[PDB]
C-alpha cells in the first residue's frame, strides 16, 4: 500500500505540531478537495503504523489533538505496539491530554503488546488515578 | 446577462448556518450535527425582482480555530450573512467581530453600505433567551441591517431572509 500526499503532509504536521498546517490539510479533506485519511497510519520509518493523533499525542502537541479530535479522528486507534494515543499520552505523562481524550470517550481498558494498560504505562500519580476511576465505569 | 452574486454565512459554531443553507438550497433538515471544516459552497439558481441570478452560497466553520481559514474566502462577496442562535446568547455576544473581521479583511470599498443580513434561528425551540428587541437594536445601531428571525427546522423566515439577501446582494 501508499500513503497519500496529503496523508504525509498531515503525519509530519501533526508529528512536528504545526497546528496551523494541520488545520488547513483538514479544511481541505472536509470539502474532498484533497485525499487523505484522518486516521491514516504512517508508512515512513519516522512513524510507521502511528496515525497523526498517536504522533500528536506522544510529542504533546496539544493544539493539533484538539483539531483532529473536533474533525472526527477515531480516539481508539492502534500503533503497530498495540498503544492508543491514550496509552501515549499517559506514557508520556500528559495530564490535559489524558483528560481531553477521555472527555472524547478512549477506552481505558485497551491491553497493549506488552500487556500493559494506560494505567500501568503512566508515572503521574494523577493520570493513574483518573485512569483507575474511568477503568471502573 | 448572467449575474452571480456570492453570499458569505458567518456565525458560531451551532448556530444553524449549515442548517439555513441546506433548508434553502435542498429544503431538507436533519437534526443531526455534523460540524464544518472548511468552507465550501452551494449554487441555487434564484429569481429576485423579476431577475435571473446565480447565488453562491458559502458555508463557513464556526469552530473557534478553524473559522481564520474561512477569511480567505470573504474576498468578493456581495453580501454578508450573520447568524445567531436565539437561545444562547453567547453566539450574540460575537457579532460584532464576525462584522469587523469581515470588513477589514474582505475590504468592500464602502464599508458603511456593505449588504449584512442578520438572521436569528432556532426560534422553533423554547426558552429564547435573546430578545427580539435586543437584536433589532444591535441591527439598527449597524446602519440599519435587516433582521429576520428564522427556524432552519420549520422552514420559517428562510426564503423572505434570503430573498432580501438576494436583492441587496443585487444592487449596485
Ligand atoms: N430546533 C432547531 N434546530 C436547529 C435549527 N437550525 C439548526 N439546528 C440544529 O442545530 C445543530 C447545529 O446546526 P448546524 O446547521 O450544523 O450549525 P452550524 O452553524 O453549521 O455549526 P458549525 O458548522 O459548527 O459552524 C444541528 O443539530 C441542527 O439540526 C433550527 O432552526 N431549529
Ligand atoms: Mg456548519
Amino acid at each position: 500500500s501508499m500513503n497519500t500526499e496529503a496523508e504525509q503532509q498531515l503525519l509530519h504536521h501533526a508529528r512536528n505540531g504545526n497546528a496551523e498546517e494541520v488545520r488547513k490539510l483538514l479544511a481541505a479533506m472536509a470539502r474532498m478537495e484533497v485525499v487523505a485519511d484522518i486516521d491514516c497510519k504512517g508508512r515512513s520509518k519516522s512513524n510507521l503504523g502511528w496515525t497523526p493523533l498517536h504522533l500528536a499525542c506522544y510529542f504533546g502537541h496539544k493544539q493539533v489533538v484538539e483539531d483532529l479530535l473536533k474533525a472526527g479522528a477515531k480516539v481508539n486507534m492502534l500503533n503497530d505496539m498495540g498503544d492508543t494515543p491514550l496509552h501515549r499520552a499517559a506514557f508520556t505523562g500528559r495530564k490535559e491530554l489524558v483528560l481531553l481524550l477521555l472527555e472524547y470517550d478512549a477506552d481505558s481498558t485497551v491491553v497493549n503488546g506488552s500487556g500493559q494498560t494506560a494505567k500501568e504505562a503512566t508515572h503521574d500519580k494523577e493520570i493513574r488515578n483518573m485512569l483507575e476511576a474511568v477503568e471502573r465505569t | 446577462k448572467k449575474v452571480l452574486l456570492k453570499v458569505i454565512i458567518l456565525g458560531d459554531s451551532g448556530v444553524g448556518k449549515t442548517s439555513l443553507m441546506n433548508q434553502y438550497v435542498n429544503k431538507k433538515f436533519s437534526n443531526q450535527y455534523k460540524a464544518t471544516i472548511g468552507a465550501d459552497f452551494l449554487t441555487k439558481e434564484v429569481m429576485v425582482d423579476d431577475r435571473l441570478v446565480t447565488m453562491q452560497i458559502w458555508d463557513t466553520a464556526g469552530l473557534e480555530r478553524f473559522q481564520s481559514l474561512g477569511v480567505a474566502f470573504y474576498r468578493g462577496a456581495d453580501c454578508c450573512v450573520l447568524v445567531f442562535d436565539v437561545t444562547a446568547p453567547n453566539t450574540f455576544k460575537t457579532l460584532d467581530s464576525w462584522r469587523d473581521e469581515f470588513l477589514i479583511q474582505a475590504s468592500p470599498r464602502d464599508p458603511e453600505n456593505f449588504p449584512f443580513v442578520v438572521l436569528g434561528n432556532k426560534i422553533d425551540l423554547e426558552n429564547r433567551q435573546v430578545a427580539t428587541k435586543r437584536a433589532q437594536a444591535w441591527c439598527y445601531s449597524k446602519n440599519n441591517i435587516p433582521y429576520f428571525e428564522t427556524s432552519a427546522k420549520e422552514a420559517i423566515n428562510v426564503e423572505q431572509a434570503f430573498q432580501t439577501i438576494a436583492r441587496n446582494a443585487l444592487k449596485q
